[PDB]
């Protein structure tokens, strides 16, 4: 299975603008857990076709485990928003020390108001980790040395097969490598104005703009290179897990092998995305601070 | 180095138990699975089952389902089996194993053995060997070789080690390994093959020996 | 209930040969087989894991193959120190299976006829109520042979358990011992006492037989 255990809560999170004032965070291993059981609990379902009926049912709990988490990290909307228009101000400042200022304070409340719902946050986890753990402990099979991989096949199929050809479709190296053109225009750019040259306003803010972007940048590196793991282990996994039997224990481990694997795989595949996103955010109002190719 | 170092040799009767170890050193204990693999006097290998020294999770051949129970101490780094209504077949060497390569994800090869560890199921005491003679038969056609030997019957435990006239008589010394009876006590026989021309002359003594029971009882044989 | 059969389960083979163990799965196991060597009384090394990957430190001439149902073990050149049981194991679905019998690779060129010596059970034996009618295949090859008892032309079974040498470094043969026991009460009813063996060597059975007469 998979807990959730103690880590110092504040680098676990992370707060992604895809838009300009559509913030929102994420924290990490909460969505990896989550996802987690929501793989387990559909394997669980679908390994018989006596019990894929659940589908609905499980879809049902859930887009409410959602609803209900969104719900409770909407109680940081009115201090998430208190961030948003700081942003706004370091992001359009058209001083500095206390813009910056304004932005590590409003964001340690931000980040503090979400380490304070941590307990009801687990309780929407956990109630998930019960529907989950509670199906699986259903898990029945024919005849426990010989069960079907059906289950996980129909899974990988719908579910996961979607995203890794996307992944594979999409050159997430030419994604990376991009990106990093980008800040050397921005290094060269900065560069550039730097120098004697008087001293030209605002390159503190630019300075921000990019050290952030850098930042992204590093962490889209990161979910970059799990993610094209994750893809060789989970399509190298997959195959070994269909088309076959398993003895129950066997099988069991399986399908809360890939249940991880998944959930890792997604996580980063989704932070990525949102990260990505992130980046050009900056790009955008980092171009904007320009006004054109040279003012 | 990477090492298993197992329990010493038991003896257990029908209907005992038995619990054998498996030191781990060398390596972290609780990385890789650790196998019991028995195997019968003169007969293959048998999986038994495995623990995960990690979780404690235990998977065992159905042959043993019930019977077996495997544990482990991550003090020590030690795995455990532990036999139950034993029986006269139970009687065999137990390895232990190391699942260590993992060669496809989930697929693992035993790396490491022990060098494993004899259990005997008996229900006999420490008995002493009754040496019977074997009396000289001439070969296919009287054929210049003859055979004679000594039986030594319904001992316990082993081991037994023959000898012909005081260690002199090396050549022609086939004494059998020991079958161990319904009886609960070994039986084996040694023989030895000579000139038929040597009778009358040479004396043909075996020398018994059977430490466990300090009995070395010799026994003469001649033809009759 | 994956089911490893390995065919020859006992070879012949003299050094320098090539050897060639084959192991068939019941059911297909893509390439999860190892492979196991066993010296007499020796803990298994680890050969080949993986249908065809070599363990570390392993001599070269042995190589694995196969894919399925039916995989190989191969010894390029057949050594003195390879002269052992070998194992083959799937590992394809978790609980083991056990190993498939092993194989037995002797030496070879002898094809040597086995000394059949009788021996009647002993007076000292008798008084005491046990019979125990040994017999000895002296120095013979291959391994492979079967001996049977026969009491006044009635076949027998199972009250007899057979000893077998291992194989001598030197001469490299076998020798085999048969002990029928019975209960004095069995051995003084009967006359004829036959211990009948056949062996790839001997064109015909052979049979050592007494009458109780003795004498």
């Amino acid at each position: 299975f998979k807990e959730l255990s103690n880590y110092n809560i504040a680098n676990s999170i992370d707060i992604l603008q895809e838009k300009e004032g559509h913030l929102d965070f994420v924290i990490i291993p909460h969505y990896t857990f989550l996802d987690y059981y929501k793989h387990l609990s559909y394997n669980s379902i679908y390994h018989k076709s006596s019990t894929y009926g659940k589908c609905i049912a499980v879809d049902a709990f859930i887009k409410k485990i959602n609803e209900a988490y969104d719900k409770v990290k909407s109680k940081c909307n009115d201090i998430k928003n208190d961030l948003i228009a700081t942003i706004k101000k370091l992001e359009h400042p058209y001083a500095f020390k206390k813009m910056m200022d304004e932005y590590n304070t409003k964001k340690k409340k931000l980040i503090k108001c979400i380490k304070n719902h941590e307990n009801d946050f687990n309780k929407i986890c956990m109630d998930m980790k019960n529907y989950g753990t509670n199906l699986f402990e259903q898990l029945s099979c024919y005849n426990n040395n010989f069960c079907n991989t059906n289950g996980i096949r129909y899974h990988y199929d719908e579910y996961i097969h979607k995203l890794i050809l996307s992944v594979k479709s999409k050159n997430l190296n030419k994604d990376l490598s991009d990106m990093t053109n980008i800040l050397q225009q921005s290094e060269l750019l900065l560069t550039n104005l730097n120098k004697k040259m008087g001293s030209y306003i605002y390159i503190d803010t630019i300075k921000f703009i990019h050290k952030e972007m850098k930042h992204i940048f590093n962490r889209i590196e990161y979910h970059t290179k799990i993610i094209n793991d994750k893809t060789k282990i989970i399509q190298d996994k997959i195959k070994l897990n269909i088309w076959r039997t398993f003895q129950k224990d066997e099988l069991l481990k399986r399908i809360l092998d890939m249940s991880n694997e998944y959930s890792l795989f997604i996580t980063s595949d989704h932070l990525r995305q949102m990260l990505y996103n992130t980046f050009y955010s900056k790009e955008k109002h980092l171009n904007n601070i320009f006004h054109h190719l040279i003012y | 180095e990477v090492q298993l170092v197992q329990s010493g040799a038991e003896v257990k009767k029908p209907g005992a138990s038995v619990k054998v170890s498996c030191k781990a050193s060398g390596y972290t204990f609780t990385d890789y699975y650790i196998h019991w693999v028995r195997q019968a006097p003169g007969q293959g290998l048998e999986w038994m089952g495995r623990i995960n020294p990690n979780s404690g999770g235990t998977n065992y051949a159905q042959e043993f389902q019930g019977r077996v129970t495997m544990t482990r101490d991550t003090s020590i780094n030690t795995a455990y089996m532990q036999l139950t209504r034993l029986r006269s077949d139970d009687t065999a060497v137990y390895y232990c194993a190391r699942d260590g390569i993992e060669y496809s994800y989930y697929y693992y090869a035993m790396d490491v053995w022990g060098k494993g560890t004899t259990v005997t199921v008996s229900s006999a005491s420490t008995k002493g060997p009754s040496v019977f003679p074997l009396a000289p038969s001439s070969k296919s056609t009287s054929g210049g070789t003859a055979a004679l030997g000594c039986l030594v019957k319904d001992y316990f435990p082993e081991p037994v080690t023959v000898s012909w006239n005081s260690g002199a008589l090396t050549s022609g010394v086939h004494t059998f390994p020991a079958v161990l009876q319904s009886s609960g006590l070994y039986s084996l026989s040694s023989v030895v093959t000579v000139p038929s021309s040597s009778l009358g002359t040479q004396t043909y003594i075996c020398n018994v020996n059977h430490k466990p029971s300090n009995t070395k009882v010799d026994k003469k044989v001649e033809p009759k | 209930d994956i089911q490893m059969t390995q065919s020859p389960s006992s070879l012949s083979a003299s050094v320098g040969d090539r050897v060639t163990i084959t192991c068939r799965a019941s059911q297909s196991i893509s390439t999860f087989l190892n492979w196991y060597q066993q010296k007499p009384g020796r803990a298994p090394r680890l050969l080949i894991y993986d249908a065809s990957t070599l363990q570390s430190g392993v001599p070269s001439r042995f190589s694995g193959s196969g894919s399925g149902t039916d995989f190989t073990l191969t010894v390029s050149s057949l050594q003195p120190e390879d002269f052992a049981t070998y194992y083959c194991q799937q590992t394809y679905n978790i609980p083991l299976y056990t190993f498939g019998q092993g194989t037995k690779v002797d030496i070879r060129r002898t094809v040597a006829a086995p000394s059949v010596f009788i021996f009647p059970p002993s007076d000292e034996q008798l008084k005491s109520g046990t019979a125990s009618v040994v017999c000895l295949l002296n120095n013979f090859y291959p391994r492979e042979a079967k001996v049977q008892w026969k009491v006044d032309n009635a076949l027998q079974s199972g009250n007899s358990q057979e000893s077998v040498t291992e194989q001598d470094s030197k001469d490299s043969t076998y020798s085999l011992s048969s002990t029928l026991t019975l209960s004095k009460a069995d051995y003084e009813k009967h006359k004829v006492y036959a211990c009948e063996v056949t062996h790839q060597g001997l064109s015909s059975p052979v049979t050592k037989s007494f009458n109780r007469g003795e004498c």
